[PDB]
RNA sequence: CUGCCGAAGUUUCCCUCAGGAUAGCAGAAACUCAGAUCAGUUUUAUGAGUAUGUAAAAUGAGAGUUUCUAGUGGGCCAUUUUUGGUAAGCAGAACUGGCGAUGCGGGAUGAACCGAACGUGAGGUUAAGGUGCCGGAAUGUACGCUC
């Protein structure tokens, strides 16, 4: 009858624009979702998030997606990137599967997928290549493995907005 | 207090205060 | 026509539709230089600092 | 377009708590010295035309549909061409066997019933 | 067990209001360690939270969370504005809100 | 605009 | 192909007009801004004193409601077109201007404005009163309408008629609404209602009242 | 802040006086319009010239010639009083002429809680030489060997956890 | 006492812009604001009171009024820096800003050896 | 029930009386000129002894009417003049506004003081008045006086 076609809406997309300091290569702290107060290597700059990780054999935070606005960009030494090619990790190559439905939950669900199932074995293959090509580097900056190691944390006095991260 | 009086002048010394100012205004002026 | 106002002092769009003249404006000129000529009267100066 | 209510509160009827004989409907106050009149600082507040929803979302239940009361088969049937805007309202007194054949007809056009749990 | 508190500590003090008229739309909250308006842009935008227990357990989780942003800086001393989804009651006054880094911008 | 003499007439000191 | 095809060039060619009116009006501003330095300075080197220019055009701004103001009072807000609190308005700065401002010289506040501001309001504040409707200057062809018989044909022209105090200052105003001005940012003095002279901020204020438009504006 | 102003004015030429004489005051204004207005009230009421009559001919703001330089300055004024007149001098130490200006007109509002309206400045003068300096409180200033322990040190982050040292 | 209003005496500024900086009293212009100047360029030759300084332990010989020239030179003559900083007063106040400036990855590399540091617990029986 | 328009207190005289009148206001219907047709306004010129009037420049507005018909015809407050005046207030007029129909912010509170003339909301900014605590906001900065 109606169906009230909408209005052609003069809206374009452009690439986002990130900080200065969120370079590839550097150490950021991650203040949201499960690995919070974690230290992470920023591997690739993606359309929106950051490709982060960190290195596995070290602290065990897998490459996951980070948005940009739970990351502090730390000034701590760059760990370099260049050797590690960064193509392969695209939104598709994050995304989840697809849901058949609206509703799905259940403990049979849960002991599916795991980090066994629903991993795929490329990812580690992705993962332990990352690991071979970054723990030279930081292996050569001295505190840096026991940097990413540990957790970031805020202290009796601690005033963010003075701390110089 | 403090004082053998209140000094918050009640409204009706702020009423006429201000009126018999202008009364003695008045009267220098005649 | 003329839903929403736009300032053109904001909106640059709206200023090229105002403007055919903010293409080329040139704010800034040189028309002082390394050659300065201080230029203050003398007398100018005597009855300043005068009293 | 979501649906948009000024006010929920409706205008309770100055001391229609304190009396029961005078009534929770609004009447306007008369009198002259009434501090409700007056519209003082804190007291009820008063119906005005400046609390009128917008016309496009006027007489629209919380999902988008207005109601039209049908008492027979003959009402729905008139709905067919408006089960987009119009949802059906089942009279108070049309009997069971009505009911459940105007439920069922209603159905078969698509027209929302509100109340077809009776 | 000191390798936690990724938030700030702060505080609830009043209504945004003036003597004799409050307005719960606004929340003036006074963040622990800022004591001026230079130092309350930092929070500016931050995701602030009041943390509250309750009597009925939903998710089988005993803690109920309101969520809100700070908006503007409320005067000198270093106090600024909250607006959270639900108006804060009025018996929170005095209560400890937590103030989370992110959005981030550091 | 205009030009307003002062040689003719040097300005003089006023005080109160 | 035809019939718009003339009315795009004849569009193109009117816009290349107000161009080249607007280049030659801003030629016109920095001549007489650089003739105000150069005949400064040379009075200044010579020693023969330079004298101000009377002013021809000032801005006023009402800055006191409308409760309590005598019946003369009202009587000058209402032919000024002042009809409401920080509001604003131009007057062709004559003796007849300027003996009826002292009559609400506590309502009001006057002053010296320059290019600056005149653009500022008229891109951002502007309304154009258009059949007796309060039309927002968003386009040249709007003014072009109004004022095509008078030969301002966008609004750089009317902001040069303005700015300049053209003949056609009079055949501009009711084609312009008054700028209906926001509370200044920053506040007023402590003590608005006295006069600018006694640290109030009633009357006038001459090269400071460019800052309070900012304000406001 | 207060800024000095010399305003230079004269009455309109007609054919009474086709070259009316240059009248020249510094005058000390927080702004431009306040000295021309100052101005014209200091002519009216000393020379009789109306305000429409006239107009201001030169008006500069004049910057401190020497603002490091410690300097001492006397000031003459004529204060409006209860009964409209008296006259006073105070002596100031410092190093602008605004400065002594400035602080002549705060020690006016307070030993005898004064306006800017009931004062009026004769003569603001460089005093150099050592035995003119009348004062007794400058006069023990200008003494070579000054020192003097800090007067008055008094010195958010409320509830300070040591007794302050409140001293050296 | 120990701090007096000298002709010639340093005082550290603890207000304005110039906060931290070392100065030096050319002059007393009177009871509550002196003139300073110091030989560091950054830092210009002005009046200022005496909320916004406080007295140091240092006295230089200076003749009343010295432009800033003689001022700069018996400064680097008589050794006035490196003589302030000879104090643990500076010390502490250098101490603080550097620890001012560390960064995450600093503070962790302070949390490492202080812990070290910490762990020696070393004393007589 | 909601919406819209919305005065009056003193006029125009008249009266035996209360009143009406009459206006004014608010209106309701018919018809001119796109006008110097007006104005609780200024200015210029002009005479007479800043004001006065007349005439004309500024300024804002579409400006006139004839016709009939509701409600009101009080008082209070303050300013300016103002003669009689005295311990001292007090009285007398004329004028002005505000108030009656008016809520809101502030002055601890208040018929008149200070700001501000109101549809339902969001945001921003201010007026008056404030920023020790009650209480939103500097136990701010600077210079003095006071025990």
């Amino acid at each position: 009858y109606r169906e009230n076609v909408p209005k052609k809406a003069r809206k374009a997309v452009r690439p986002t624009k990130l900080r200065a300091s969120l370079a590839p290569g550097t150490v950021c702290i991650l203040l949201a979702g499960r690995f919070r107060g974690k230290r992470v290597v920023v591997l690739s700059q993606l359309e929106d998030t950051l490709v982060v990780t960190g290195p596995y054999k070290v602290n065990g935070v897998p490459i996951r997606r980070v948005n940009h606005r739970y990351v502090i960009a730390t000034s701590a030494p760059k760990i370099d990137v260049s050797g590690v090619s960064v193509e392969k990790f695209t939104k598709a190559y994050f995304a989840k599967q697809k849901r058949s439905g609206p509703v799905k939950k259940d403990e049979a669900f849960f002991a599916e997928n795991a980090p066994k199932n629903a991993l795929p074995a490329e990812r580690i293959a992705d993962q332990k290549a990352v690991d071979a090509k970054l723990l030279p580097a930081i292996k050569a900056i001295p505190n840096m493995k026991e940097y990413l190691a540990a957790s970031f944390a805020l202290s009796n006095g601690d005033r963010p907005h003075l701390m110089k991260f | 207090s403090l004082k053998k009086k209140s000094k918050r002048r009640t409204t009706r010394l702020r009423s006429r205060i201000e009126k018999k100012a202008a009364e003695s205004k008045r009267k220098q002026k005649r | 026509a003329h839903v929403q106002k736009k300032n053109p002092l904001k909106n640059k769009a709206v200023l090229s539709r105002l403007n055919p003249y903010a293409k080329a404006y040139k704010a800034n000129v040189k028309i002082n230089s390394e050659k300065t000529p201080k230029a203050a009267g003398e007398k100018f100066l005597s009855v300043l600092h005068e009293n | 377009v979501n649906i948009i209510k000024k006010r929920t509160k409706p205008f309770k009827r100055h001391q229609s708590d304190r009396f029961k004989r005078v009534g929770e409907s609004w009447r306007k106050p008369r009198g002259i010295d009434s501090c409700v009149r007056r519209r003082f600082r804190g007291t009820i507040s008063m119906p005005k035309i400046g609390y009128g929803n917008n016309k496009k979302t006027r007489y629209c239940m919380p999902n988008g549909l207005k109601a039209f009361l049908v008492r027979n088969v003959s009402d729905v049937e008139l709905l067919l061409m408006h089960n987009k805007t119009y949802a059906a309202e089942i009279a108070g007194n049309v009997s069971a066997r009505k009911r459940v054949e105007i439920v069922e007809k209603a159905r078969a056009l698509g027209v929302k019933v509100t109340n077809a749990g009776a | 067990a000191q390798g936690h508190r990724l938030y700030v500590k702060a505080k609830h003090l009043s209504f945004q209001r003036s003597k004799h008229v409050i307005h719960p739309g606004t929340s003036i909250v006074k963040i622990e360690g800022c004591d001026s308006k230079e130092e309350a842009q930092f929070y500016l935008g931050k995701r602030v939270c009041y943390v509250y227990k309750s009597s009925k357990a939903v998710r089988g989780s005993k803690i109920r969370v309101i969520w809100g942003t700070i908006a503007r800086p409320h005067g000198n001393s270093g106090a600024v504005r909250a607006r959270f989804v639900h108006n804060l009651p009025a018996k929170t006054f005095g209560s400890s809100l937590r103030v989370m880094l992110y959005p981030s911008n550091i | 605009a205009h030009f307003v003499s002062t040689e003719n007439n040097e300005p003089v000191t006023l005080h109160p | 192909v035809a019939a718009a095809a003339e009315k795009k060039s004849a569009r193109q060619k009117k816009r290349e007009l107000i161009a080249k009116r607007a280049e030659a009006y801003e030629a016109e501003y920095r001549a007489a801004e650089r003739e105000q330095i150069e005949l400064a300075r040379k009075a200044r080197a010579e020693g023969n004193y330079f004298v101000p220019h009377e002013p021809k055009l000032i801005f006023v701004v009402r800055i006191r409601g409308i409760n309590n103001i005598p019946p003369k009072a009202r009587k000058i807000m209402q032919l000024l077109r002042l009809l409401q609190i920080n509001n604003g308005i131009f007057v062709k700065f004559n003796k007849a201007i300027k003996e009826m401002l002292q009559v609400v010289e506590p309502y009001v506040t006057y002053g010296i404005p320059n290019h600056k501001t005149v653009r500022e309001l008229i891109y951002k504040r502007g309304f154009g009163k258009v059949n007796k409707q309060r039309i927002p200057l968003s386009d040249n062809a709007i003014i072009e309408a109004a004022l095509g018989k008078y030969s301002i044909l966008s609004v750089e022209d009317l902001i040069h008629e303005i700015y300049t105090v053209g003949p056609n200052f009079k055949q501009a105003a009711n084609f312009l609404w008054p700028f209906k001005l926001s509370s200044p940012l920053g506040g007023w003095r402590e003590r608005k209602f006295k006069h600018f002279i006694e640290g109030g901020d009633a009357g006038k204020r001459d090269e400071h009242i460019n800052g309070l438009v900012q304000k406001m504006l | 802040a207060l800024k000095e102003y010399q305003v230079v004015g004269r009455k309109v030429p007609t054919e009474h006086e086709p070259v009316p004489k240059l009248f020249r005051m510094r005058l000390f204004a927080p702004n431009e319009s306040v000295a021309k207005s100052r101005y014209w009230y200091f002519l009216k009421m000393i020379n009789k010239v109306k305000k429409a009559t006239g107009e201001i001919v030169a008006i500069n703001e004049i910057s401190e010639p020497k603002p490091l330089k410690a300097k001492v300055f006397g000031i003459w004024i004529r204060y409006d009083s209860r009964s409209g007149t008296h006259n006073m001098y105070k002596e100031f130490r410092d190093t602008t002429r605004v400065g002594a200006v400035e602080a002549m007109y705060a020690d006016m509002a307070a030993r005898h809680r004064a306006r800017f309206r009931s004062i009026r400045i004769l003569k603001v003068v460089e005093v150099e030489k050592k035995e003119d300096v009348r004062r007794n409180y400058v006069k023990q200033l200008l003494n070579p060997h000054l020192k003097f322990p800090l007067p008055h040190r008094r010195t958010k982050k409320v509830f300070a956890p040591h007794r302050p040292s409140t001293f050296y | 006492f120990k701090r007096y209003v000298e002709v010639g005496r340093v005082v550290l500024v603890t207000k304005g812009e110039y906060t931290g900086k070392l100065a030096v009293i050319v002059d007393i212009v009177d009871h509550k604001r002196a003139l300073i100047d110091s030989p560091c360029s950054e830092f210009p030759r002005q009046v200022i009171r005496y909320g916004s300084v406080v007295l140091t332990h240092i006295v230089m010989k200076l003749p009343r009024g010295a432009r800033s020239g003689i001022v700069a030179k018996k400064w680097k003559a008589q050794d006035v820096c490196n003589k302030w900083a000879s104090s643990a007063w500076a010390k502490k106040l250098e101490a603080k800003k550097v620890r001012s400036q560390l960064n995450d990855f600093d503070r962790f590399a302070v949390m490492r050896l202080k812990k070290q540091r910490r762990e020696q617990v070393n004393v007589a029986v």
